[PDB]
């Protein structure tokens, strides 16, 4: 759920790193 | 009589047969008295006896919706004197909502110094016209007895008689074993035993023994000793305006009870002390004290109940509370203001505080001085604190100024939609109930929700005011998520009074004074605004924005809330004067009057005004004959609230999409003529000529100083009136006869031009024969100086001369006589 | 800047991914 | 032919698009189909792209985030039908966000089995108002059109077809430009047609390629067979998702490759209702030593776990997973969001389940009126419970009002609180009825009763109109009282009246809605007494100050306080139109009166203020009058009546030129009661050709120079002939006039001339009638002898 | 025209700037 | 009340009066 923690908060780049592996 | 009996404290009967014989064995009442609200007690529960036990109480008197009373002689069949010192209602009885009652038990009760009589609000009770208002007090302009079901003589009443001395109504009286006791009206309220008479004289209510002083229960000056002098003489001190007692009598009336305490001030022996004096327990006297202090006040009996708007309980000073309090007003439709109205001057509250159907208020300003709770005495159920009804509620108090703290008490959050949990939770840390382990009752699933205290204002970005528009952008903001914006709400009305409120002229659909606007949000920038379309000149105007976001499920509020401001649209030329009107007042001189213009446009400085004479062509001359919140309607009603839930419900629906989509998307790691007239709507003008027309250019100006801005012109066209006589035939009328039919005749032209003249009438009559009449053309006149006469018949004719223009008709001139011959 | 959803999520995704091809399997 | 190409599962693009090479090969793609996030195009990439296969799709399709694509002819020209089978986010198929749609590039969708359409955020597209979604949709639910500009007709729709009329349009229907859109006959859109509009046969669906033939269909309605989309398939040959026919061996392979993990997430399979299907439905056994589904020996509970034991439906994609389940190993929580009634799609999703193994949630209601879709529940186990310990939670219910029967359907909560907060439509008496049944009872277990009930009504009892006696301007009302069992408690009536023209009017009980729609309500004060068993009760209300001639509707509400009763919620009564009495019609406004001739008057008035009733004719009073013309002193030297049946004119003949007129004007609506009398005069015009003077002048020449002259008035003067102007005079001067007045005309019957010089008098006169004028009458010669 | 949206309607402020240079 | 003419150019000048505006 990643608009689940970056609509939430602002997601850093690890979080976003995340869902492209 | 002669208080037979021994002093007691303050008492209340409430929902039991077993406290119907209490005051039978107490003389003087020294605090409140009620009796309200049974409902577990039946009607024959009651029982009737009567016992000459009581002579006074020393307080306000309530009734209030007692089941099953048949007659006031039970409990009150000796009461005489009835005044108090602290008020309720301001009134000194107070029969409120009271019924299955059908008599009375106070036909002693004649004396009433302090308080009035209010009688309102009585369904079924009998003998509200049987008593005589100005028998028992003052006289009946003075009482409000209105509102009720006795004021068109509603039951029969039978009074002994019809014992009963001499006075629906057909005597006076109170009970049906009982008369009242009825004298001449000039008494007024000294009261009286059956003699058709005043008691003594001058006493007040009753008295033991009639033509003596010393029985007056009371009188209309201090009594001293068996006197009713005018004032009472050192060391002795006045007492509620009917006793005299010294300090040391002063002091032991109160320690007897040891109840009521009296101190002597301004040579009155009274239950009072002036504005923040605390009590010294040594004499129980009136101490100074600093800061806040609450003085006297009566909290007997752990408790004091609040059921009126106005009352001498919390006006007094007394901010300390001691007892316990509970709130039950009748009527109206906000209990904030009906709460405001009794602890306005009060801002420490030590007791039973709790707020209902809060409302004009989301924030607490009015308790900013209470920092300290005691306990000492026991609240219901222990519980010093509850909240409920609090929905228009969005703020609780500052942690810097209040400081409060709890010895004692528990904390009830319930019914708090509008607050949010961290005021919640800051009343939990300051006031420390938690802290000290206490039971709490406590509901968050009501509370916590539907709830918004996110107040953060914006500013308006730039401003551009007109004379008829006002261009308005504020700051571009975003809530937490860029998503979450539905636009803004600019919300404006016309204001001119520095104090204007938002929640009158809005939340109808019928009638809209504040003119509301809506604003796309802005480029994610660009700063979201507002430009007026059109307003009247030269006025003032209120405006504010608040920002409109999708609301969740969860329903917060991530809003934002910019504050008012006042714009003054400027000015604009001049309107015309209204109504200009120019009649001739004289021959040479015609006057103009007007009215203000429509729009003044601001202050006026002069009247720009012109005038020319117009003359006559020469033509006319040579011509000859020979729901609603607010007043109206509105323009911009908003939109329905279910279209709102609609179409948020689509908003979120695309929102839960997007969020659907997302997850499953995503997957981590494994010149003319003028005059000024300043300030004045007429005008005069001279030196013109009799019927001559004239225009006359018209405007209105309101400011010459830099510029010359001026109303349009207007014009009109009047002419003085005409001079009739002024076309009289004048100049020697010289006849040239002949013995052959010929005379020459010569008139002059009128004295005054007169305008345009058609002809001139020549009348050459003769006595005996037929009239000649002749037309004489300006080219006639002109060519033969006056006329000539080609044939006539012989005798002496006579011809009237009259020119003929139109300035109204001249007059014949006298007929000159010329005798033809032949 | 605001919360990182919707269409700003996914740019301000496609600035550290998507030019190697969106994961998923 | 039917299915040229090979067949494609679903497949999904956020990776380059050569992927769609493979639309060259096979003609359907089985399951849904994605092509999403593609940041890397531009327009060189959507301009070299045309495939000939891609007939049928089962699934929902997704498009988003397509740069370059400026047509939809770039994927596929040729689809058809999309069964949807599922539908994504209830949508049949979505576009989001495009940045480069400027047109339409199919031209042969002509049916969309299931589902909705939303179109969102695409501002520069065209052709959206020639597509007739109607002929193109037979499963309607809601159309989703937002956020665009094309419907401000950014291109104007304009198109080089039939160009029917089916939506209030007139542009050119068209696909594209020159593509038409298809019309065919609305019987021939359930049995398909081809390209030029020939009806097709009743196997098929959607377009053809020959009339009235299943060996050359485009989509097979029934099921395709060898070629022919025959009606069905000899068992052999299984149906397959009612669009082919599937031989075992298919299935019995397929079903050998799941019992052997090699598969993931798969099921074998087996055939049911001679269909195969990868498992068997609630009620049936897994035959693995046939492939097949048998009935259940013994009892066959099917305690399918959950996700994590939650299942959250927002959409029908998760309500159509809950099928061979019997118990719901998990709690649910169910939320919409806009739409409308749509339980009715819900009741078989959840029909079969008998048992649920944790918590049930509710919010935002927002489809859902009555809870109907569950008959089967009866025991709530709640494995998995709510945070308080709760069964069952409700919260912002608007549409939900109403409960499913309790004397057939039964539940008992074992475990958990009862949650019922928030809910203003739902009944209490439900909620009463649930405690006790359900249990841990009465009275709120948590429940905020004060927030239960408040936008709806929940009163179980009436009230009727005992006496009624109505007036023009007072309607009188009695109606049968309603008493809680306590009697202290009954806080009066309600009177709801409002004004009704014709019967649209319905009971308010507590919607939302502000503005014209509130009713006339007046309060009836409550009893000051606990009852009299000595008299009646009855309540009643005189209304005054009606208007007459008008209806309106009228009910009243009971207000009483909750007792010891748990049915006491008021009492409402029955919309009554009461019509007022008529009075006079209105007096009669705006009288107009004027001539148009010398013989002619026309009257016209305007309608009055308020024909109460009905007229049946305008009774108008009329009478002649006459000018003033009269005056000797000045120095010069019962009556008719008419009326007319609906009109507002009426004409007058017969009367003479200048003459006045008296006009009084009633409007009567029976054949008396009528209104009063209008007061408006008016004049016709002057002759000016009755005046003339009349007859011959005598020259009656003595010796005595006394011409005595002769002549008489017109035959018809006007006004009154206040002098005569005999204009003679002796040749050698100017005109010479006489003021003969009334009397010496009287006299004199004419002029009687005395000492006329000699010589010839030319006389010419001119009646001076007050009204009208004369003539100048015959200037004749007279030598008044020397 | 324009006067189809604010001669005969209500043009807001942000529809008010595509008629600006 | 619309904004067209008079009204319609003052409103253009007020919203955009620093890069100009065209009617």
């Amino acid at each position: 759920g990643i608009v689940e923690q970056c609509c939430t908060s602002i997601c850093s780049l690890y979080q976003l790193e995340n869902y492209c592996n | 009589h002669l208080y037979p009996g021994e002093v007691c404290p303050g008492m209340d009967i409430r929902n039991n047969l077993t406290r119907l014989h209490e005051l039978e064995n107490c003389s003087v009442i020294e605090g409140h008295l009620q009796i309200l609200l049974m409902f577990k007690t039946r009607p024959e529960d009651f029982r009737d006896l009567s016992f000459p036990k009581l002579i006074m109480i020393t307080d306000y008197l309530l009734l209030f919706r007692v089941y099953g009373l048949e007659s006031l002689k039970d409990l009150f069949p000796n009461l005489t004197v009835i005044r108090g010192s602290r008020l309720f209602f301001n009134y000194a009885l107070v029969i409120f909502e009271m019924v299955h009652l059908k008599e009375l038990g106070l036909y002693n009760l004649m004396n009433i110094t302090r308080g009035s009589v209010r009688i309102e609000k009585n369904n079924e009770l009998c003998y509200l016209a049987t008593i005589d208002w100005s028998r028992i007090l003052d006289s009946v302009e003075d009482n409000y007895i209105v509102l009720n079901k006795d004021d068109n003589e509603e039951c029969g009443d039978i009074c002994p008689g019809t014992n009963c001395p001499a006075t629906q109504f057909v005597e006076r009286c109170w009970t049906h074993s009982h008369c009242q006791k009825v004298c001449p009206t000039i008494c007024k309220s000294h009261g009286c035993t059956a003699e058709g008479l005043c008691c003594h004289s001058e006493c007040l209510g009753n008295c033991s023994q009639p033509d003596d002083p010393t029985k007056c229960v009371a009188c209309r000056n201090f009594y001293l000793d068996g006197r009713c002098v005018e004032t009472c003489p050192p060391p002795y001190y006045h007492f509620q305006d009917w006793r005299c007692v010294n300090f040391s009598f002063c002091q032991d009336l109160h320690h007897k009870c040891k109840c009521h305490q009296y101190v002597i001030h301004n040579n009155k022996c009274i239950p009072e002390c002036p504005s923040g004096y605390t009590m010294n327990s040594s004499n129980l006297l009136c101490t100074p004290c600093l800061g806040p202090c609450p003085k006297v006040c009566h909290l007997l009996e752990g408790e004091k109940t609040i059921d009126s708007v106005t009352s001498a309980q919390e006006l007094r000073g007394c901010t300390v509370i001691n007892g316990s309090l509970i709130i039950n007003i009748r009527g109206g439709n906000n209990l904030a203001a009906e709460l405001e109205a009794n602890l306005g001057l009060i801002e420490e509250i030590s007791g039973y505080l709790k707020i209902r159907r809060s409302y004009a208020l989301v924030s607490l300003s009015f308790f900013r001085k209470l920092r300290l709770i005691r306990g000492e005495t026991l609240e219901i159920g222990n519980y010093s604190f509850y909240a409920l009804d609090n929905q228009n509620l969005r703020q609780l108090w500052d942690w810097s100024k209040h400081n409060l703290t709890i010895t004692q008490g528990k904390l009830f959050f319930h019914y708090n939609p509008k607050l949010c949990l961290s005021e919640i939770h800051k009343m939990e840390e300051v006031s420390g109930t938690k802290g000290r382990q206490e039971r709490n009752d406590i509901a968050l699933k009501t509370n916590g929700d539907q709830a918004s205290c996110e107040n953060e204002l914006l500013k308006f970005s730039y401003i551009r005011t007109s004379f008829d528009k006002i261009l308005l952008r504020w700051e571009p903001y975003w809530p937490p998520d860029f998503r979450d914006l539905l636009g803004f709400m600019l919300f404006y009305k016309e204001a001119p009074y520095q104090n204007v409120t938002e929640f009158d002229g809005q939340d109808a659909c019928g009638s809209n004074s504040w003119t509301v606007v809506d604003i796309d949000p802005p480029l994610r920038q660009n700063h979201p605004g507002w430009l007026m379309r059109g307003l009247k000149p030269w006025t003032q105007y209120a405006i504010f924005v608040k920002t409109l976001v999708t609301f969740s499920d969860e329903r917060r509020t991530y809003g934002a809330k910019s504050d008012i401001i006042y714009v003054q649209t400027d000015a604009t030329n001049p309107s015309v004067p209204l109504d200009p009107i120019s009649v001739s007042n004289s021959s040479s001189q015609i006057i103009l009057k007007w009215k203000p213009p429509s729009d003044p446009n601001g202050n006026i400085t002069h009247y720009l005004v012109f005038w020319e004479r117009q003359a006559e062509d020469s033509e006319l001359f040579e011509l000859d004959y020979c729901y609603e919140d607010s007043a109206g309607e509105c323009c911009s009603c908003p939109k329905t609230d279910s279209q709102i839930l609609k179409e948020l419900e689509e908003s979120s629906f695309r929102k839960t999409f997007e969020d659907y989509l997302h997850n499953v998307v995503f997957v981590p790691r494994p010149h003319r003529p003028f005059e000024k007239v300043v300030n004045k709507e007429s005008l005069v003008i001279s030196g013109l000529r009799h019927f001559t027309g004239y225009r006359i250019e018209l405007q209105a100006c309101n400011q010459d100083t830099p510029e010359e801005r001026c109303s349009v012109a207007a014009y009109v066209s009047a002419r003085t009136m005409p001079e009739a006589k002024a076309d009289d035939i004048v100049g020697p009328v010289t006849h040239e006869i002949f013995e052959n039919n010929v005379v020459h005749l010569m008139w002059q032209e009128p004295k005054e031009p007169n305008g345009l003249i058609v002809l001139y009438e020549v009348s050459y009559r003769r006595y005996g024969d037929e009239e000649l009449h002749l037309c004489v053309s300006r080219k006639h006149f002109a060519l033969e100086r006056g006329c000539r006469l080609r044939g006539l018949s012989p005798g002496n004719y006579s011809v009237r001369i009259r020119a003929t223009s139109l300035a109204g008709n001249g007059s014949w001139t006298e007929p000159t006589y010329f005798y033809v011959t032949d | 800047n605001q919360h990182l959803c919707g269409s700003h999520l996914v740019e301000a995704l496609y600035l550290v991914c998507g030019e190697r091809g969106f994961f998923y399997t």
